[PDB]
């Protein structure tokens, strides 16, 4: 390697200056030596100036990027450009002052290579905002200021500030170097040494605006969004009475604001991102600040959804804080929008989508926004075949309505601290039982049913919405479904009774007592299907409402002294007979059989012990089978452990036959 | 009162008829009447003001005479009429009267303006969504006038785009030769260079619009939804205009002109698209027509993907979508010719920036797709294209992880095929098949340096679940790649070769690509040691277990076994004899 180092001039000879063939194998040889020795020596093409500089030739060439970019499959040099660009980049490593080689390394990302050059990407991203100084950041600031070069287009421009001046000038700006890289705060413009100002009258002169790049547009765009965000002081002193520079980049922002039909909506929206920060930053006039709030309202397309969503999160809270009536102009916008549009559906959600997230700012105007709220919840949460997705923004803005509530309780603890109006809490309560109940899939909208559950659980609190109204007529519909054994989304069976359980807790006893009468089909209808989560779901429900409403004693005829509670205990009684009857005459049958029957009975007995002696004949028989079935052969243990637990205090009621069986046998 | 307010906007409804009110006054009184809809349909009142303001509107409606300059006072009270109409609750209450809205409306578009007609248009779509009425023959009659409309197409197109005319200066043009909503500006006197100055914006008929013919085929695929059984041989004579309107293309000449207007274009391409979307939708109904008319279609749609402009996006993702409908029939096999432009990515995807970024994943899926289903027809040319395209969109980290394994897979597909195709041609199939093997690992390397490191980086000890999934199936299928890439590469005839011999000792530089293979493979197989725990954490599993819980790790090792297994003894040999040692210090590190 020293011997061949030791005369650089031979390389020159294989650089290209059926015989092409030859040379372009040569030139690929030479490349992969002179990449061998710099790989083994890291300082010696620094200093070997011809070589890089016919490297460089070599490298910027057309006929090298055309033949790699359309390179057959098969050709053998595919490792060419990565070597290259390995070596120009060991010599740009060490000679900083050489800005412009660095920047034709950029052309491997203009391309699309088949070799990878995230080696490029790397040193540029990184190696250049840590090793150069604010110096070198300067000149590389100037050098593409003034990079006056014909094949030098502006995609290439562009790539130079995606990769090199954007990252390095974040990267200053976060460490502080702000004012020495940017130097003097020149207001007037002229200085030469003001980043600023040469950037806005020589980069942003409206003469190149023309011709210019949908790239190089976006990307000057952030640098400007660079510059205002971390320097505002360098655009614009407010003591100022005039600034010509803060005027001419909204001027250069200002066509993203034309309605213009044909206009790449990246570049459009990362102006209105810059004028945003521009207004969050600098005393704008409203009419402009209105101006940007409307057109990123009408900002609906998916195309652009990310840009818009960063410019509202910019210019939201920026509304209140600008103007004096800013919350008044936020409703007046944000009712427009929802009322004279929303007749297509991608508006109406793209706004829910925005207050949904910027619900604090609008937590002052919360009554007037609530009705509309609430009415597109629905529609969207009740409109044939809702995308999972405009299910959970209708969820989600029932959570904004929760959390507005959740608020108001805090500060309670005067038209923006009176309560919401009682209607819209009961039909966000009601929204969210039949969304949650309805959402399960019949073989994921699980995952938002639990959310639904876990909101609803905090919508109903001693604090929260207590003696909230209810509809609960349409559970009827629902439960009756289990009857039908074709086809039935047992998940929604699950989680509704998981929320009766719920509303038993919740509710007060005569509410309780009048809103379960027309249930009492449907979960009488529940206690028949083999299902077992069903099961053990009408087993919880019917302990939690038998706790709270004990069973009858003494045999009496009544099934309940409760009317609405008269057929679903009689009905529980006599599936109960009729199970334990069953398994009594079954010639064959599994202690399966015995599950269901056995959870009902274990909740009929669990505030009334008495109640099994009604059964005590039946069961004890039921009993013995169920201990022969498991002595002489998962869920029997369970059984009988419950059968066990059930009788286990009932030796008197038991006949003197039946005590001594149960004792000295079972 | 709330009875009063109502009566109130009774009364100006009532007004709105009379001749004598002045039209700004009816513009104010409307505009309070629209912002007042909320308080009006609360009451039960709201249907006996529904029976009052609705036949008075239409018959304002019927009375006026067309209007075509967006300035003129009455103009805006048309629209602003129209616009409530359309904002007024579609509940049952709107019953009575949609009958009569709509033949209102089906007769103003035959004849009104393109604001107009475009409300009207709206109003249809939500009254024939909501209410469902029985077929009439107002709806025959439109069908007649879309018809009318895809005939009248070329002649718009010569008369805008090929035949520009020079609009007179400062005069008022007639809207019959503006092609979109145009502002001009007019100097009262012009015996002098100084004038009072009044400036008007002409808006085109709604029958010459191409915004009208783009918002045309969603009502019509609505009403084939509702009317299926009725319209359904009305609807077969679209099939040939519709591949006419496609075919059409504007002439370089005439997109040179000193008076082409770019917008016009957009919107043009616009309706050109939606009419493919119609396409997509219909092409399984009327599979036998459409397939007589595929031979236009096919040029017809590769030339919308060569004209599609590059700053709208959206236009070309519904192009995009489109094609990979239509492409799931049998036409596909029209496009067998043609896949050497396809695979163009300037054509596929174009130069626009949001284009690049968003739709590039749909554009490879879609092609992919068509790759996979095609690919026993593509010649050995068309093979190695995919290849290429596919090969660079593998090491191409911009694009999803989901479409780099798509991709990875569609190699996997094609190794046969291309066997096959090389065995038929004695080409240089195995030479394009170590170049995917090459590119299988220098995908294993930038998995095992970059991404390997960061998601190590991330672990802590005991998305990034996506990105940890992701990996995982990305390596699996790489090693099911190499593994038939392999295959591949000892089943094919080499270039110039006499005859095949059933297995054949590997050249060095082959050898030396599988020793880097089983290099970095063994670094990129660390993924699975990386669980992923409930609570949400990823963490390194404890180094020292050979123990492998999971099915997968299993499957994936022994198929990466299989590699080599397959290969000649001397091969197996030389390739091991260096990769012993590295191998033996990765089983330290991971004894799986």
């Amino acid at each position: 390697r020293d011997v061949l180092a030791a005369n650089p001039n031979r390389f020159i000879t294989l650089l290209l200056p059926s015989t092409s063939t030859m040379r372009l194998d040569l030139q690929f040889q030479a490349i992969k030596i002179i990449s061998i020795i710099v790989k083994n020596d890291d300082s010696w093409l620094a200093s070997q100036h011809s070589l890089v500089s016919q490297l460089r030739r070599v490298w910027v060439s057309e006929n090298f990027q055309e033949r790699h970019r359309k390179e057959n499959m098969a050709a053998t040099n595919w490792k060419e450009p990565k070597l290259l660009a390995y070596c120009l980049l060991n010599y740009c490593k060490r000679n900083y002052g050489d800005i412009e080689l660095l920047f034709q390394l950029l052309r491997a990302f203009t391309g699309r290579f088949l070799c990878n050059m995230t080696f490029l990407k790397e040193y540029m991203e990184e190696e250049i905002p840590k090793n150069y100084s604010i110096a070198q950041k300067r000149a590389l600031f100037f050098r593409f200021v003034d990079f006056n070069d014909p094949n030098f287009g502006d995609e290439l421009k562009a790539k130079v500030l995606q990769h090199i001046l954007n990252p390095a000038f974040l990267y200053s700006f976060e460490k502080g170097e702000g004012e020495q890289l940017l130097g003097p705060p020149n207001p007037e413009g002229d200085n030469p040494e003001s980043i600023t100002s040469v950037f806005i009258t020589k980069v942003l002169d409206p003469e190149k605006q023309a011709d210019m790049l949908d790239s190089l547009r976006i990307y000057l765009l952030q640098y400007a969004t660079l510059l205002v965000e971390h320097a505002p002081h360098h655009i614009h002193d407010n003591n100022k009475n005039r600034n010509s520079k803060l005027r001419r980049l909204m001027t250069f922002a200002w066509p993203c604001l034309l309605s213009k039909a044909c206009v790449d909506p990246a570049c459009k929206y990362s102006g209105h991102l810059l004028l945003a920060h521009i207004i969050a930053k600098f005393a704008i006039h409203k009419k402009i600040v209105l101006q940007v709030f409307h057109s990123l309202l009408k900002a609906h397309a998916m195309e652009a959804r990310a840009i818009v969503r960063q410019a509202m999160a910019i210019l939201t809270p920026a509304v209140p804080a600008r103007m004096e009536d800013g919350h008044q102009m936020l409703t007046h916008w944000t009712r427009k929008i929802i009322v004279e549009e929303g007749h297509t559906v991608p508006q109406l959600v793209h706004i829910l989508h925005l207050i949904v997230q910027h619900f604090k700012v609008y937590y002052p105007v919360r009554h007037h926004l609530v009705q509309h709220m609430v009415s597109a919840m629905q529609r969207l949460g009740f409109t044939p075949s809702v995308t999972i997705e405009q299910r959970r923004l209708a969820v989600d803005l029932s959570e904004v309505v929760i959390k507005w509530e959740l608020q108001r309780i805090k500060d309670q603890q005067s038209l923006l601290a009176k309560p919401i109006d009682k209607q819209h809490t009961d039909t966000v309560v009601n929204f969210l039982i039949r969304v949650a109940c309805q959402v399960n899939d019949n073989t994921p909208g699980e995952v938002l049913s639990r959310r639904c559950v876990n909101l609803l659980k905090t919508a109903l609190r001693p604090d929260m919405w207590p003696k909230s109204e209810l509809k609960l007529q349409w559970f009827d519909k629902l439960l009756m479904t289990v009857e039908q054994p074709n086809q039935v989304n047992y998940g929604n069976i699950c989680t509704g009774l998981e929320v009766l359980s719920f509303l038993l807790t919740v509710l007060q006893s005569p509410a309780i007592l009048s809103s379960f009468k027309p249930l009492q089909r449907g979960i009488a209808a529940c206690m028949t299907c083999g299902n077992t989560k069903v099961l053990r779901a009408v087993h919880s429900l019917l302990s939690r409402l038998m706790s709270i409403f004990p069973t009858e004693p003494s045999t009496s005829s009544v099934a309940s002294k409760y009317e609405e509670l008269e057929c679903l205990y009689a009905a529980v009684g006599k599936v109960i007979y009729e199970g334990l009857t069953n398994y009594e005459k079954a010639t064959n049958a599994n202690p399966s059989q015995l599950f269901g029957t056995l959870m009902i009975l274990k909740s009929a007995c669990s505030n009334n012990p008495s109640y099994i002696d009604r059964l005590i004949s039946v069961f004890m028989r039921s009993l013995q089978k169920m201990v022969r079935e498991h002595l002489n052969p998962s869920g029997t243990s369970e059984l009988v452990m419950l059968s066990l637990e059930l009788v286990k205090t009932r030796l008197a009621v038991m006949s003197m036959e039946m005590r001594k069986n149960f004792i000295q046998a079972i | 009162d709330q009875t009063t307010l109502m009566k109130k906007y009774l009364q100006f409804v009532a007004a709105l008829t009379d001749v004598n009110t002045p039209d700004e006054t009816k513009l104010k009184m409307m505009q309070e009447v629209s912002e007042n809809f909320e308080n009006v349909t609360s009451s039960p009142q709201y249907s006996t003001f529904l029976e009052h303001i609705i036949p008075r509107f239409l018959t304002f409606l019927q009375d006026g005479e067309v209007q075509f300059l967006q300035e003129k006072p009455a103009q805006q009270l048309r629209k602003l009429v129209l616009e409530i109409i359309h904002r007024i609750p579609t509940n049952e209450h709107l019953r009575p009267h949609t009958k009569n809205v709509l033949s209102v409306m089906f007769r103003f578009l035959e004849t009104e303006n393109e604001e107009n007609v475009l409300i009207c248009l709206r109003i249809i779509i939500e009254l024939h969504k909501q209410f469902r009425p029985p077929i009439t023959q107002e709806i025959h009659h439109f069908l007649d006038f879309v018809k009318q409309i895809y005939k009248e197409l070329p002649k718009v197109v010569n008369r805008y785009f090929e035949n520009p005319q020079v609009i007179p200066e400062n005069t008022v043009p007639p809207p019959e030769m503006v092609g979109m909503i145009t502002t001009i500006a007019v100097k009262v006197n012009p015996e002098r260079e100084d004038s009072e100055t009044r400036t008007h914006s002409i808006i085109p008929r709604g029958s010459l619009s191409l915004k009208v013919l783009a918002e045309l085929p969603i009502i019509v695929v609505l009403m084939y939804q509702l009317y299926k059984l009725n319209i359904h041989n009305v609807v077969a004579e679209f099939v040939p205009l519709i591949m006419n309107t496609i075919a059409i293309q504007v002439s370089a000449q005439a997109r040179q002109h000193k008076l082409y207007n770019k917008e016009l274009y957009a919107d043009f391409i616009a309706a050109q698209i939606k009419t493919l979307s119609f396409l997509a939708y219909i092409i399984r109904i009327y599979q036998e027509l459409v397939t007589k008319y595929s031979q236009q279609m096919v040029k017809g749609m590769l030339q919308l993907l060569s004209n599609c402009p590059a700053e709208t996006a959206h236009l070309r993702k519904e192009l995009l979508i489109a094609a990979k409908h239509i492409l799931t029939t049998e036409l596909r096999n029209q496009f067998i010719p043609c896949m050497d432009k396809l695979f163009d990515e300037s054509i596929l995807i174009g130069s626009g920036y949001t284009a690049r970024e968003t739709l590039r994943p749909l554009a490879y899926s879609t092609l992919a797709d068509l790759v996979h289903h095609v690919r026993q027809h593509l010649p050995l040319s068309d093979l190695s294209l995919a290849v290429q395209l596919f090969a660079k969109n593998i090491d191409d980290e911009s694009l999803p992880s989901s479409i780099q394994t798509m991709s990875c897979k569609l190699l996997l597909n094609l190794v046969d095929c291309i066997r096959s195709k090389s065995e038929q041609e004695s080409g240089n199939g195995r030479d394009v098949l170590m170049r995917m093997l090459e590119v299988f690992v220098l995908k294993f390397h930038t998995i095992a340096r970059y991404q390997l490191s960061a998601i190590f980086k991330k672990c802590k000890p005991q998305k990034q679940t996506f990105q940890v999934t992701d990996c995982r199936s990305l390596v699996k299928t790489l090693v099911c790649g190499v593994k038939t890439i392999t295959w591949g590469i000892t089943s094919c005839k080499a270039p110039g070769e006499a005859q095949f011999i059933p297995n054949k000792q590997l050249q060095p530089k082959e050898t030396q690509i599988y020793i880097k293979l089983v290099k970095y493979a063994m670094q990129a197989l660390d993924i699975y040691q990386v669980q992923i725990a409930g609570n949400g954490q990823t963490y390194i599993r404890v180094a020292n277990c050979q123990t492998v819980r999971m099915k997968e790790e299993k499957e994936v090792l022994e198929h990466f076994a299989g590699v080599f297994t397959m290969m000649n003894p001397l091969t197996f040999k030389e390739i091991f004899q260096t990769t012993v040692p590295y191998m033996v210090e990765r089983i330290s590190k991971n004894y799986a």
